[PDB]
């Protein structure tokens, strides 16, 4: 006899005050392989 | 398909009022008793009948418009706003026979996008815009610089503020489940002796695998924020000319007709945005059964050997996107089945600073907008209008509509009710699916007009609608019974 | 600069690009003090 179980969750919730209307959804847009923020985009928001 | 299709039904008519006064003519309405549904006969009729008068009471419909008459509109212009170089009027009456003109504005200033869009009254129960009841193109001298980006913008006068208030939120889930079994189970006998012998064999599997994957990313961004004035307000002149040919006789259906032609409520304070909403929804199943046996004896000799073996395999799969403001080429590509390249919601959020949808907003009774100096008998205008407001509330909520299939949800536009259908089911109803069972939501029934006075009763009742059939969510939203005091 | 998780230490090119933009709006990180009520000589009933 045999049994097994697996389970994930993520989740993940940017949340953003001031930036130009684009570079927020652009910012905001959550990245698997980098949950930060993918660097330029980032320096983009921070600029806009 | 389960049916046989509802149509139409309007009451037998009120009695008539006597004439109006000031009108000149006198009405009759019915109410609306059973909406088209299931592609049933509409009966509309254009929910009103009037009729012309010969009455000669009194009537004090001259509230003196102090500034200037509007010639085509019937619309009052203060008269610092002749000759400013603009259309006050509607239909340019204001700036005829101008000894000279006076310009303001220093340079070319783009309108708010959507700020005329706002200019216009909600039906609050289809949640519509229905039709213009401010005027979003009246500027009252003005021309106050304004900027958004590099950008720059003239302000309605009806308008306390348009600023982009520039907030975003992202959120974003996946999840995943899944589960295995595997069961064998097995026997062997055996006898010999020298002549005879015996063998007996089972071989057996069961094995199960399940998965979930379920995703949810939504954005809402929110690049605008709207607050109109409380009052002072300066009116679309279509809004105003019903507003004047409304009876100060009560007669529900002629006040109806404001209510389909301009809302039922104003929009006074709203947050102006784009909203990106993905969702992927997936359930994953598999299972096997493999099951061997045999059966020998020897003395002469027989053999049995049997096999059986199985498979499955499915998936369902559900896919949802919105995205309520931008521009048409960002907004098809957002669209697309695949989650977006952060280029496009780049592109797509840039947009929705041209184009907003509403996110959340907060709204007045239009019966506010009536008001002394703009309209004579005013305020029983105003009692009647919020008498027939609340009446027209109970026409236009959707309680009426029986339920639909596949957990559809009604909105009751016009005189019909209109089954929306969710991904995974289709016809008139929501009937069609290759599914085995959907969880409903509930909503009441039309709740009970009122008991008596002294203390006052209204109840409601889920017969149909209700989620335990095929176990459904949620059975409620607010409170299954209420009351009140008379006064 | 501020994203940099700092785990390698400085990484000279951002440092050095984020420096040039220092370049271009400061901040004061020391300061040296005197008291708001000497400055004042312009205003009707100054002394006082
Ligand atoms: C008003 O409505 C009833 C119901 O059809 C009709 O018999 C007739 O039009 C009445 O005046
Ligand atoms: C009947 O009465 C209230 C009015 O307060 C409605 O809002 C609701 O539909 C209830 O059932
Ligand atoms: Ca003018």
């Amino acid at each position: 006899a045999a049994s097994g179980t697996q389970n994930n969750v993520l989740r993940g919730e940017p949340f953003i005050r001031g930036g130009g209307a684009g570079f927020i959804s652009g910012l905001s847009y959550l990245e698997l392989d980098n949950p930060a923020g993918n660097k330029r985009r980032y320096s983009a928001w921070a600029e806009s | 398909v389960t049916l046989m299709p509802i149509d139409c039904e309007l009451s037998s008519w009120s009695s008539w009022t006597t004439c109006d006064p000031c009108q000149k003519k006198r009405y009759r309405y019915a109410y609306l008793l059973q909406p088209s549904q299931f592609h049933g006969e509409p009966c509309n009729f254009s929910d009103k009948e009037v009729e012309d008068c010969v009455t000669n009471r009194p009537c004090r419909s001259q509230v003196r418009c102090e500034g200037f008459v509007c010639a085509q509109t019937g619309r009052c212009v203060n008269r610092r706003l002749l000759c400013n170089g603009d259309n006050d009027c509607g239909d340019q009456s204001d700036e005829a026979n101008c000894r000279r003109i006076y310009k303001k504005c220093q340079h070319e200033m783009d309108q708010y996008w959507g700020i005329g869009s706002l200019a216009s009254g909600i039906n609050l129960f289809t949640n519509s815009f229905e039709g213009p009841v401010l005027d979003h193109r009246y500027y009252a001298g003005g021309c106050s610089p304004h900027y958004i980006l590099n950008t720059r913008f003239r302000k309605p006068y009806n308008v306390e503020s348009y600023t982009p208030q520039t907030q975003g939120k992202y959120e974003f889930i996946l999840k995943e489940y899944e589960s295995y079994s595997d069961f064998e189970r097995n026997v062997t006998e055996k006898m010999a002796s020298k002549d005879r012998g015996k063998h007996y064999i089972r071989r057996t599997k069961r094995f199960s695998h399940t998965k979930s994957v379920f995703l949810h990313a939504r954005s809402d961004l929110e690049v605008a924020h709207y607050k109109l004035k409380p009052r002072s307000l300066m009116l679309h002149y279509e809004f105003l000319q019903r507003v004047k040919r409304l009876p100060l006789e009560y007669s529900y259906g002629e006040y109806r007709d404001l209510f389909r032609d301009f809302g039922t409520h104003y929009i006074t304070e709203a947050v102006l945005g784009g909203i990106y909403e993905y969702t992927l929804v997936m359930n994953k199943e598999a299972m096997e059964r493999g099951d061997y046996t045999l059966n020998n004896v020897h003395a002469r000799g027989i053999l049995n050997e049997i096999k059986d073996r199985n498979k499955r395999d499915t998936m369902v799969e559900d896919l949802v996107v919105l995205v309520r403001g931008g521009a048409s080429e960002h907004i098809t590509t957002l669209a697309y089945q695949e989650l977006p390249t952060a280029d496009l919601m780049q592109e797509w959020g840039d947009a929705v600073q041209y184009n907003p949808a509403i996110i959340k907003v907060k709204v007045e009774p239009l019966y506010e907008l009536v008001t002394a100096t703009d309209f004579a008998y005013s305020s029983t205008v105003r009692q009647n209008m919020k008498q027939a407001l609340e009446e027209f509330q109970k026409e236009v909520s959707s309680c009426h509509c029986a339920p639909c299939q596949g957990n559809g949800v009604p909105v009751l536009k016009g005189s019909r009710c209109d089954c929306i259908c969710p991904v995974g089911s289709q016809g008139l109803a929501c009937e069609v699916s290759y599914r085995k069972n959907t969880p409903i939501d509930g909503k009441w029934n039309c709740w009970s007009n009122w008991s008596s006075c002294s203390g006052r009763r209204k109840t409601r009742q889920r017969q149909c609608n209700n989620p335990p059939p095929q176990n459904g969510g949620s059975p409620c939203s607010g409170p299954a019974s209420e009351t009140l005091d008379c006064s | 600069l501020a994203w940099e998780k700092g785990s390698s230490g400085l990484e000279e090119k951002t440092f050095s690009e984020w420096l040039e933009s220092v370049k271009e709006n400061p901040a004061v990180i020391d300061f040296e003090l005197a008291p708001i009520v000497d400055l004042v000589r312009n205003i009707p009933c100054a002394v006082t």
